[PDB]
RNA sequence: GGUGGCCAUGGAAGUCGGAAUCCGCUAAGGAGUGUGUAACAACUCACCUGCCGAAUCAACUAGCCCUGAAAAUGGAUGGCG
């Protein structure tokens, strides 16, 4: 890319969010898509078999671009698999009592939550993001018969195991 | 915040100060909020970096303990924005060196400092004719095909001497980054005693 | 056509101002309260309309 | 409520010698030499310091009203000193569209002949002050200097052609055209 | 920053609107005052720092004057003042 249009590989990153099926109503990427010799609709429609067999509820979405090769994973983020840890998939055409619904334990699931929480949060171990991915509730509510409320205060577990 | 939340602070100023004996004063002066989110990560195993206010001069309070004296030769480095950085493990500079990372570089008219800046006879890679920075001073410089090169060389400006504008613009064109020292380090304190960057100082 | 920082110069000193509700009377971006004697001092400031 | 007292000493540089006639401040330095009376503000100008070193004013039985005014005398006079040391330039640039307003100074300072400002067929014809030194620049393109040791004189006169300058009938938000002042500086800056 | 947070998708990733709604880095930064932006950004403001040196600020309430306050043969604190 770079005195006078050269390239040299493609390795380059574009990142998306939203996800029903994939796309397609005259619509995808396009501005950073179609001059980077990807397509509209071939690579559209693989976006869906790898982002698929379960997310249909808002996804986030980094396509690799290689030649004209769009790689479609799944990049999780904090919220979306708090929405996925739930008693989940009731998923269009009836949804309508709405995404407010919650009620979810995710009891040591927030810790495998936590835990696939690559890298980004920059952490004190555990027994701090515990508290920072616990108090970014609205749907679920903390563990089986709990409250988000009163898990902040204290977490006598994962510590010294995540170190 | 803040009869109860102060005189909280001042219970971790005095904690740090009896605990760690080896004292780091570094300058921050430009600094971002994810910047050093990064650095604490990149020395958790070492290092406790301690940002505080105008109220770290209460050295003198800690030096009141009816208890600590040299803590006198604190006095005239807080000052200017400063904080410190204490760390057990210290072992001399090999800490210290594996810290200064990118940066300054920057380069401003009105600046002063280190050593007489060179710009080796090398040939730049700008836009044709560009020669106004060169032409304004005086350099020798040819275009061979297409691109521009000096074919001689010296010490543009040396220690002491003030940098005009038009040669500090022309230095940061050509990516040639000095003058500058500032998010790195001021001043050591281990055990009484002062260090000087200027230089045994590691 | 008319450069940036040329632009906000002027703008400067015929945009950013505020201006007195009761007596229309035009007056730098700092003003709490009008310069006039006829508005009766006011403090009903608005900041002027930028132009779209 | 009266204050007993309020006052203010200005430190008057080693390059000038002011010499007040009991309220009439004149100061010569380098430059030339400035006058100006205080006869109104009504206050004590000692010039205490031997050698000569201190400009103070008093202000003495007076109340919250004549108390501001202390300071404002003793302004008065820092923008003489650095006048009569430095002098002052006001930089003014022409600003525009379309029609290029085309400047032209006409026996020293003194005359500064405008055409085409939108494309008025009359020219304007702004007169500086006396001591205001006007002159078209160099090193910038459309870009007045007004030169000159007085403030006072300075500035009416920088506003003068700012002024004379003032479209008339649109919107002054979009019509941004005229001459107006960029960079209120000095000629010698030290 | 965790962070296209949630609702809302028409966009609202801090921001036409609302439930809300809290941790990390903490220093300190509101899951946001605004500009504005389709949304951002970019900017700004809370918060918090750097530099300076001692008084500072806000809401009320009153005293005095200013405004509200506009009429027809010329013009009346009695006049002069
Ligand atoms: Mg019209
Ligand atoms: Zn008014």
């Amino acid at each position: 890319m770079p005195p006078k249009f050269d390239p040299n590989e493609i390795k380059v990153v574009y990142l998306r969010c939203t996800g029903g099926e994939v796309g397609a109503t005259s619509a995808l990427a396009p501005k950073i898509g179609p001059l980077g010799l990807s397509p509209k609709k071939v690579g559209d429609d693989i976006a869906k078999a790898t982002g698929d067999w379960k997310g249909l509820r808002i996804t986030v979405k980094l396509t690799i671009q290689n030649r004209q090769a769009q790689i479609e994973v799944v990049p999780s983020a904090s919220a979306l698999i708090i929405k996925a840890l739930k008693e989940p998939p009731r998923d269009r055409k009836k949804q309508k009592n709405i995404k407010h619904s919650g009620n979810i334990t995710f009891d040591e699931i927030v810790n495998i939550a936590r835990q696939m929480r690559h890298r980004s949060l920059a952490r004190e171990l555990s027994g701090t993001i515990k508290e920072i991915l616990g108090t970014a509730q609205s749907v679920g509510c903390n563990v089986d018969g709990r409250h988000p409320h009163d898990i902040i205060d204290d977490i006598n577990s994962g510590a010294v195991e995540c170190p | 915040d803040r009869a109860t939340w102060k005189s909280n602070y001042f219970l971790k100023i005095i904690q740090l100060l009896d605990d760690y004996p080896k004292c780091f004063i570094v300058g921050a002066d430009n600094v971002g909020s994810k910047q050093m989110q990064q650095i604490r990560m990149s020395l958790r195993g070492k290092a406790v970096v301690l940002m505080g206010k105008n109220t770290m001069m209460r050295k003198a309070i800690r030096g009141h303990l009816e208890n600590n004296p040299a803590l006198e030769k604190l006095l005239p480095h807080i000052r200017g924005n400063v904080g410190f950085v204490f760390t057990k493990e210290d072992l001399t500079e090999i800490r210290d060196m594996l810290r200064a990372n990118k940066v300054p570089a920057a380069a401003r008219a009105g600046a002063i400092a280190p050593c007489e800046v060179t710009v080796p006879a090398q040939n730049t890679g700008l836009g044709p004719e560009k020669t106004s920075f060169f032409q304004a001073l005086g350099i020798t410089t040819k275009i061979s095909r297409g691109t521009i090169e000096i074919l001689s060389d010296v010490q543009l400006i040396k220690t002491g001497d003030k940098v005009g504008a038009s040669e500090a613009t022309l230095l940061n064109m050509l990516n040639i980054s000095p003058f500058s020292f500032g998010l790195v380090i001021q001043q050591v304190f281990d055990n009484g005693s002062i260090y000087n960057p200027e230089v045994l100082d590691i | 056509i008319i450069e940036p920082s040329l632009r906000q110069l002027a703008q400067k000193y015929n945009c950013d101002k505020m201006i007195c509700r009761k007596c229309y009377a035009r007056l730098h971006p700092r003003a709490v309260n009008c310069r006039k004697k006829k508005c009766g001092h006011t403090n009903n400031l608005r900041p002027k309309k930028k132009v779209k | 409520m009266k204050t007993i007292l309020s006052n203010q000493t200005v430190d008057i540089p080693e390059n000038v010698d002011i010499t007040l006639k009991g309220r009439t401040v004149i100061v010569k330095g380098p430059r030339g030499t400035l006058r100006r009376d205080f006869n109104h503000i009504n206050v004590e100008l000692s010039l205490l310091g031997k050698k000569k070193k201190r400009l103070r004013v008093d202000k003495w039985w007076g109340n919250r009203k004549e108390l501001a005014t202390v300071r404002t005398i003793c302004s008065h006079v820092q923008n003489m000193i650095k006048g009569v040391t430095l002098g002052f330039r006001y930089k003014m640039r022409s600003v525009y569209a379309h029609f290029p307003i085309n400047v032209v100074i006409q026996e020293n300072g003194s005359l500064v002949e405008i055409r085409n400002f939108l494309g008025e067929k009359y020219i304007r014809r702004v007169r500086m002050r006396p001591g205001v030194a006007c002159s078209v620049s160099q090193a910038q393109k459309d870009e007045l200097i007004l030169e000159g040791n007085d403030i006072e004189l300075v500035s009416n006169s920088a506003a003068l052609i700012q002024q004379a300058t003032t479209v008339k009938n649109k919107d002054i938000r979009k019509f941004l055209d005229g001459i107006y002042v960029s960079e209120k500086g000095t000629v010698q800056q030290a």
